């Protein structure tokens, strides 16, 4: 017989010494169990490879060994410890007393690896223990450790630690992890990569949505807001690759996500105090017409809202900010809105939002004044007002699309 | 096509073998005779060499080419091997150590162009072939030497130096390998 | 039973699948068909020929596989193509059109991978494959590419692919690779990241001191050793690794390891032709005590003398070349060589090299004048001389010693 649940054992004694990321280390052991039995039935698969079928579903919190033994949550252990003595230990770190540059730097780069390439259920129970305890150290340690080369490793080590869970990424939001970044971004502009990474990154904590306490915007308001425009608008000599820009768009959409209404909004205010947003406004509209979102880099299950339809629903809430667009991209955003809206099926989630963005830009802008698309926006009015079915994501259309016209009796009238 | 092919096969000449045999003017020794005339084939190779090289196509007109295709292979090992020397002292004695190497005969597998000469049937032309394409070789050296060698400094001479890259039809007389 | 098709297969087909490079993917079988049978007693005899057929490598095992070629080859077979097609593309490399460095690169960083994630025994044969027309291919495209950006990634393979094989060397080193490689050192020195790898490896190829063809001395000789000793002195106001005067060191060891005696000798030229001799001739001590060579890295077959004893070899042939020394650097290099003539255990060969170098010490340079050490001089020789050891090296110290004392009386005290 084999050794019943012996499965999990190899998982760890290969990667012990081969170096395998947890994924390809299954993988190859998929593979050395599959080609023996393919190439000698002759005595002992019949049963003893039969068995480590349980490499499937003797597997993730089930799998743990007995005792501690799992070199991911042996490595975690060590090396969060000693980061929490090194954060604490306020005499080095306000003053020199060890040269402590590149021997913390091999464990950030272990701790790089580590997450990532582990067992994604070990580390998520690491992160997860005491209440996020290890979080708020790294979060810390970053606060305090400000030497760039140290920096960079541990901006990454956020973008790891983002992906395993969505309750993580709530702890880092309410942390107050993002005030600092946004602090260095608005104070340095000559570290091209860390740049990068600090508006990558911040994108990322927010990309959930959920709301901050009523202290984050000290720093992550308006006057933040306005230097990301800029950036868009004539960026800074390092951009070489052309990177800045969306990354920072990418970032006011995340940021615009979880704010509530039309006067509150510090992003729709930035808007409107700025010159002049040509670049801007042209990239959005890209984003609109393939109708992705940026903002849903991580996978999470509650999606929020569709990022852009969002913040276009915000930018027409008034008047003041619908000037922003050129009248030629203005004629564009009708002609991609009323395509979107005939090609959807009834009944599709995001068929209540486009109908809102129209609703949005016939009250503040001056749409009934030049009709681009109205005798064939009428047209379909006219038959989703009259489309027979019952799912509630089509009750609310058909609401939506009453009140579009009786607010506006032209639109549903007659086309002529 | 205006390849320089061999112009001494006059018929009068013996003809042992599956290549011209040719009276190779020589101290050193071996089946053929000596010719007393100004000129014979191991001066025609070397006489034509820096022409034929460049010549990417290369009939057989008359059995004396396909001796003249293997003169010109060992001169360019001659090259291959004389570009190395220190002086001309060396380049004639590290020449005679070349000469009696055992290179593949025409019939021997590895020599490159066992398609085009056919094999040595018996002793009495193995043997001829053996005692023959030395004396070819153990000559072609000791006239390289003589002007590869440029007279002020010993130097092998930078223009015939420029030829080591070049092979003849890109054939190699290191066959499959030395 | 299992088939000797395990043998070789199973390491095939783990490779092609994980990318886990060739001796851990040989750990990587090792563990897990020996865990299991160390696990399940009932069914190991079954695995326990597993191992075994993998335990005596390749040598017929992997014959064949399966009547395959191995992936890796599949590739080089590939790669070594399409960079040659690329030269001789007479139009497209001197009068360009497409963006063909964005695609190039990709191969080069492949072949740079395979050729040490593979099993050596294949690229091997791949570099020998058709009288080394694959290492040609690369040799000719790294002189006919101005890009930079390539060129070190071109170094890179030269660097794995001398380490393959000494066959390889004696390619490269006949060939046209270290006179291109003079000219950009000379010339580019501004691109300080390259320069480090231009050095590194034109040191690599020389390491094994084969004869070289004269038309190199055109320019490996006497004006680029001087180049090279105003790097070790001076460093450069660029070097913000400050590593080149190390590999300096290294290139000027590697290129004197081939010259013959100390006559004609181009780098001894160099050293005789300046006054610019100081950290040079100092930091040779610190290799000297250091008893060990950087060159013969790679430790092919037959082996190379020891390069820095050779080199002082050299530097002591001559008088002009023996002056390079200040007098406190000479009484180190003294003390620094009886040190290991006292310490070498008998009979091998350093013993007679080190022996060599104060023998050349003596009769070089003013010693008999202040003696220093000469006492214990007396006492070494006279221990050797009196030594019970024989041997074939042990036997020829005897001679050298006592043709030495003969030379020198005062060696021995009469």
């Amino acid at each position: 017989a084999v050794p019943r649940t012996i499965g999990a054992e190899l998982m760890e004694l290969v990667r012990r010494n081969t170096g395998l990321s947890h994924e390809l280390c299954r993988v190859a052991i998929g593979i050395i169990v599959g080609h023996i039995q393919a190439s000698v039935p002759a005595s002992s698969p019949v049963m003893e490879q039969v068995l480590l079928s349980l490499v499937e579903g003797k597997d993730l919190s089930m799998a743990l060994p007995s005792g501690q033994v799992c070199h991911d949550q042996q490595r975690l252990e060590v090396i969060f410890a000693d980061l929490a003595r090194r954060k604490d230990d306020a005499q080095q770190r306000s003053w020199a007393l060890y040269e402590d540059e590149g021997v913390i730097r091999c464990y950030l780069e272990e701790l790089l690896h580590i997450l990532t390439d582990a067992d994604p259920e070990v580390c998520k129970k690491m992160c997860k223990r005491n209440e996020f305890e290890s979080v708020l150290a790294l979060v810390a340690y970053y606060q305090m450790e400000h030497r760039a080369s140290l920096r960079l490793l541990l901006l990454k080590c956020f973008g790891a630690m983002c992906s395993l869970d969505a309750a993580i990424i709530s702890t880092l939001v309410s942390s107050v992890l993002p005030v600092e970044l946004a602090r260095d971004m608005q104070t340095d502009t000559q570290d091209h990569q860390k740049l990068c990474y600090s508006a990558l990154i911040l994108a990322m904590v927010f990309s959930m949505g959920e709301a901050v306490p009523y202290a984050h915007y000290e720093h992550l308001g308006t006057p933040f807001a306005q230097f990301l425009l800029n950036i868009v608008e004539d960026g800074l000599p390092l951009d070489t690759t052309e990177q800045l820009p969306d990354l920072c768009v990418n970032l006011l959409l995340a940021l615009n996500l979880h704010l509530p209404a039309a006067d509150q909004n510090v992003i729709m205010a930035a808007l409107s105090k700025h010159a002049n947003v040509k670049i801007f406004s042209e990239k959005l509209l890209l984003l609109l017409n393939r109708g992705d979102d940026p903002v849903r880099i991580f996978k999470h299950e509650p999606q929020p809202p569709h990022s852009v339809l969002k913040f276009l629903q915000d930018v027409f809430g008034s008047p003041a900010t619908a000037a922003i667009f050129y009248h030629t991209d203005m004629m564009a955003l009708i002609d991609i809105t009323v395509r979107h809206i005939a090609d959807l099926s009834p009944g599709d989630k995001l068929r209540m939002e486009y109908l809102s963005l129209m609703h949005a830009i016939v009250r503040t802008t001056p749409y009934l004044q030049h009709r681009h698309r109205l005798p064939d926006l009428q047209a379909i009015l006219r038959r989703i007002l009259n489309e027979e079915e019952t799912s509630p994501q089509c009750q609310m259309d058909r609401m939506i699309v009453r009140e579009m016209c009786k607010e506006f009796l032209v639109l549903g009238e007659a086309p002529s | 096509m205006p390849a320089y092919h061999s112009s001494l096969m006059d018929p009068d000449t013996k003809l042992i073998g599956n290549m011209a045999l040719l009276p190779i003017r020589s101290q050193f020794k071996g089946p053929a005779p000596r010719e007393t005339k100004d000129t014979d084939i191991v001066d025609e190779a070397i006489y034509y060499f820096k022409a034929n090289v460049f010549f990417k196509n290369y009939e057989i007109k008359n059995e004396a080419d396909r001796t003249l295709i293997y003169i010109t292979l060992y001169i360019s090992e001659c090259l291959k091997k004389l570009q190395k020397c220190n002086s001309k002292s060396q380049g004639e004695k590290e020449m005679y150590t070349l000469g009696i190497t055992n290179f593949p005969i025409p019939g021997e597998p590895g020599f490159p162009l066992n398609a085009i000469y056919a094999k040595p049937a018996n002793k009495q032309e193995d043997e001829v072939m053996r005692a023959y394409l030395q004396q070819l070789r153990q000559e072609t050296g000791l006239r390289l030497c003589e002007k590869v060698f440029d007279p002020q400094n010993d130097k092998p001479s930078k223009w015939w130096t420029c030829f080591v890259k070049r092979q003849f039809m890109n054939k190699s007389l290191s066959g499959p390998g030395q």
